[PDB]
């Protein structure tokens, strides 16, 4: 079990941490968030009181370093750090943890979320999506713009998500036109999952770890993100059977995390109706089927 | 974007650009079967693809052999549309080829955006204007040569004969719809207007008779007579 200490809280903040957040008074003695889970990738994100405009966040891995959170008055935000120094950092959260100065990431027993909302993410991969090579932690907020979106400004800032546009060369082959269009199958098997991504993991990461950005951001290149590797999965006629049945659990519990008020704008309307109800895939999702139908109605 | 009765000049202007009608692709004659059943029968179909500027169409003559063996015809007759009139810009020199598509019918959009993804610099629009050119087979000229097609075939004509050595493009093409638009709503009464005067002919290399001026404007003043009586009657006013 790991810690992320905070060196203060100066200003008034609502915390994420994964699917639990907090809210922390302008210099309330806070110090940061303690019993974090090893063996996944966490979260931890903000959202200023007096700017409920930019939510922001760090994607880490408490195996790959020792992590820490300090405002910067400067640059106005909560920043995460690296501290090398193994023993000063023990030290200090040692210290934090005897005043109690820690909040406990309230992880119950029984409960599964958290994996499997992460289960096919990979600090690794996030990285390479997040370009900034000097940190092992990556940074995302609610205003970045993806590749796709840019091509559609500054890179260095940019999500990296892997582009899929169905009205594209990558994406028909010459002489098969309607064959590719009305049937994604060589461009999800051949083009991205044997090409581009390798394996269903690498896809299924990608996917989620978009989700997430959405929800946790308001990334709407991210939704866009997200929706655009569904679609690509139901609109093909021949998907490996264990990646049908993994999909179904994938998108279960992200509509089962999905705030309740955020579905008018997380979810697109258009995919989630053809995906369940017209596309090949339209039988192969029936808890995701059946969470839909009970939880968001209106929308289908 | 849509093409519309706001930039409706843009048609005579001298950016290439082609209409494209599928309305006459996938004809089929429906009927009974020995057992009581419906059946379809296809029958030849073409595609009308049509400069407004100069007149030329280009008309690829749909054999029924197309459809042999294929399913959910309506739906390949969108693409076989969007492969031909691909085809089509491919076989015509770089500065012949259009700079704008404007398909009929919504339906062809995505169809020939996918045919076309090698040529990203031709747009493909839609229109609002409810164009009449379904009524093309009413043209006995075109439909004798769809229907005695024994194989595919494009066939080259213009449709605006020499009306463009006394019109403009823009008149030429209101005559056309106008014409077109009374074969749609009247057939029989159209093509009475046309042939009613035995010494006005079609010349061998033409569509349409070889009215004088004067005959154009009587012509055309009976053509819009025709359209608003059967409007009347469409709609009891």
């Amino acid at each position: 079990m790991n810690t992320v200490p905070f060196t203060s809280a100066p200003i008034e903040v609502t915390i994420g941490i994964d699917q639990y957040s907090f809210n922390v008074k302008e210099n309330q003695p806070f110090h940061g968030i303690k019993d974090i889970p090893i063996g996944h990738v966490h979260v931890i994100h903000f959202q200023h009181a007096d700017n409920s405009s930019m939510r922001y966040g760090y994607w880490f891995d408490c195996r790959m370093g020792n992590f820490y959170i300090q405002y910067d008055p400067k640059d106005g935000l909560y920043k995460m750090m690296e501290e090398r120094d193994g023993a000063k950092f023990e030290n200090i959260v040692h210290n934090f943890k005897e005043r109690q100065m820690m909040v406990s990431y309230p992880k119950i027993d029984e409960d599964d979320t958290w994996y499997n909302l992460t289960e096919f993410v990979q600090m690794d991969k996030i990285r390479k999506i997040v370009r900034k090579d000097e940190n092992q932690f990556s940074y995302v907020d609610s205003s970045m713009t993806t590749v796709q979106e840019n091509e559609l400004s500054d890179p260095a800032h940019s999500l990296n998500y892997t582009v899929i546009n169905f009205k594209s060369r990558e994406a028909i082959r010459p002489g098969h036109e309607m064959e590719d269009f009305l049937d994604k199958s060589y461009y999800l098997n051949t083009v991205m999952l044997q090409g581009i991504f390798k394996n269903s993991s690498n896809y299924f990461g990608e996917l989620q770890f978009a989700f997430l950005n959405a929800m946790f951001f308001g990334n709407y290149g991210s939704s866009l993100q997200w929706h655009a590797m569904i679609e690509l999965i139901c609109s093909s006629a021949t998907v490996p059977k264990h990646m049908l049945d993994k999909l179904d659990e994938i998108l279960y519990y992200q509509i089962k995390t999905l705030p309740e008020q955020y579905s008018d704008i997380l979810l697109n309307e258009r995919v989630w109706n053809i995906c369940l109800y017209s596309s090949f895939q339209k039988n192969s999702l029936h808890n995701t089927e059946k969470i839909m139908e009970n939880k968001y109605p209106e929308l289908l | 974007g849509a093409m519309n009765s706001s930039n409706y000049a843009e048609l005579f202007n001298n950016d290439i650009k082609l209409f494209v009608d599928d309305t006459n692709v996938y004809r089929v004659t429906v009927h009974k079967t020995f057992e009581g059943n419906v059946a379809t029968k296809a029958i030849n179909g073409c595609i009308f693809t049509l400069n407004p500027k100069t007149g030329h169409l280009f008309l690829k003559i749909i054999h029924t052999s197309v459809w042999a063996g294929q399913k959910r015809l309506s739906q390949l007759a969108k693409w076989k549309t969007a492969e031909e009139v691909s085809a089509l810009v491919r076989s015509l020199p770089k500065e012949e080829q259009p700079k704008q598509i404007i398909v009929t019918r919504k339906a062809m959009l995505d169809p020939l955006e996918v045919h076309m993804l090698d040529f990203p610099n031709i747009a493909i629009r839609p229109t609002e204007l409810r164009l009449p050119f379904s009524a093309a087979m009413s043209i006995d000229k075109l439909s004798d040569v769809v229907m005695k097609a024994t194989e595919p075939q494009m066939v080259l004509f213009n449709i605006y004969d020499d009306w463009l050595d006394r019109i403009s493009s823009y008149t030429a093409f209101s005559r056309l719809t106008l014409l077109l638009r009374a074969l749609k709503t009247n057939e029989e009464s159209a093509k009475m207007i046309l042939l009613s005067d035995p010494t006005i002919t079609i010349k061998s290399y033409h569509l349409w008779p070889s009215f004088t001026d004067e005959q154009w404007i009587t012509i055309e003043s009976q053509m819009r007579d025709l359209i608003l009586t059967e409007y009347g009657r469409k709609y009891n006013v």
